[PDB]
């Protein structure tokens, strides 16, 4: 099926980890799995409903990292006066996405905050 | 030819308004000023320094955290990360109950120079830039 | 009997949520928590000290300016000065394009203790208070 | 009519003063008039339209004090949980109302900011 302690949904294996890490450390940890893996991604509502079923018993209700980082980075930024966005001067700031261990609702967080997370790989 | 209340810089006119507006209210306000201004664009170092000096000089201002300038994402998705960390692309999204940080502001604690993406529906003071007639 | 995420104090349970909500969104959220909570009331010195310690301990929080608590004016006019300085009472008002400061918040620069009236439609982190079942 | 330099509208006399004062200093200054007077009050749209006609030539477009102070003070404040508002702990903050020398739109300001103002008395 999936290695012990992991759970399969639709050809993929999932594991919750109740261990506050920042987004990079959490994605790191997933990459470090014996089968190399990533922070959970969601392709459907039903996959999200399955993942929260997993998070609930032990992780709920911590924030849990999902695999979306720098969510405000590559936006098509422009000037309202139409000037060319040539010169630039941004902070020094990154946001990442998370959900509560209990609902499917996403939450934008500073990437250096500390949440739980779920790893995912293809079986 | 700048009006009273406006400060000249480099052929443009600038004014920091202490009214607290949403980013959309602020831009609309600016358009209704003189021969039609906009939220400030920052197109150089010199101008960043100027706008920054302008704010730090406006006394009503205040103690105020954020000051809108004319930066807006366009966008087009409701978050800008095109791919998940597994290489797949984002099709389902659950952004219900989540506000977007798709408008740009200057920030008090970073000397009103560095740009901060921030929530558009937040009301703040703002700077207009105008090309006089 | 407090749940994980909630902190006990004096028979109540408290939790600071880092989601940024309008004062109305925040109160509604709180009502939808456990057996139905509210934005925190502060009813004493001890509790003010407690709530303040609670926030200053929430790491996501942040660097955050304001934190909603359950204070709302009721109101009933749209500004609360009943008379002009000449003794006459206010009948005509021009509050179009002006937002009201009729919701109460705790503030970072005053140690999350002193209450600040502030604009309700501003999104901020918030504290819920609950009486467990 | 009205003393020289003042203007009458509807039984009352008005004068603009282009001289940044805080709300108290401005209301003070009005009280100090030979005929004791107050910061302008508005009872109608037409009175507001008349006052901005006055402000425009010299004061526009400064903020101008009107006679409304502590505008957030005596509100019927309550707790959303219904607890008695017995214990209290407010700043240390006061707001006052102003308008631009060019429109009728009011603006809430810190009482210790510095604007122009208009005095008003009954003739
Ligand atoms: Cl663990
Ligand atoms: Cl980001
Ligand atoms: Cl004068
Ligand atoms: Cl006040
Ligand atoms: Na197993
Ligand atoms: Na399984
Ligand atoms: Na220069
Ligand atoms: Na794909
Ligand atoms: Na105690
Ligand atoms: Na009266
Ligand atoms: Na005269
Ligand atoms: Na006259």
């Amino acid at each position: 099926d999936c290695p012990s302690g992991w759970s399969s949904y639709e050809g993929h294996c999932y594991k919750p980890f109740n261990e506050p890490k920042n987004w990079a450390d959490a994605e790191r940890f997933c990459k470090l799995q014996p089968k190399h893996s990533h922070l959970v991604s969601f392709q459907s509502a039903e996959e999200a409903d399955f993942v929260v079923k997993l998070t609930r018993p032990r992780l709920k209700a911590n924030l849990v990292w999902m695999g979306l980082s720098n969510i405000w980075h590559g936006c098509n930024w422009q000037w309202s006066d139409g000037a060319r966005l040539n010169y630039k001067d941004w902070q020094e700031q990154s946001e990442c996405l998370a959900f509560r261990g209990v609902h499917t609702e996403w939450l934008n967080m500073d990437c250096s905050s500390t949440c739980s997370f779920v790893c995912k790989f293809k079986a | 030819d700048c009006d009273f209340g406006w400060s000249p810089y480099d052929q443009h006119c600038y004014q920091a308004f202490n009214e607290q507006k949403t980013w959309d209210e602020a831009e609309k306000f600016c358009r209704a000023q003189e021969n039609g201004a906009h939220l400030a664009s920052i197109e150089s170092n010199g101008e960043a320094d100027f706008v920054s000096w302008l704010i730090s000089q406006k006394d009503e201002l205040a103690d105020e955290d954020y000051v809108w300038i004319g930066l807006r994402a366009q966008n087009k998705e409701q978050q800008c990360s095109s791919e998940w960390s597994d290489g797949s692309s984002v099709s389902y999204e659950n952004l219900i109950d989540l506000h977007t940080k798709k408008c740009g502001a200057l920030e008090k604690l970073t000397g009103f120079r560095k740009w901060v993406n921030y929530y558009c529906e937040q009301m703040h003071a703002f700077v207009c830039k105008l090309l006089p007639y």
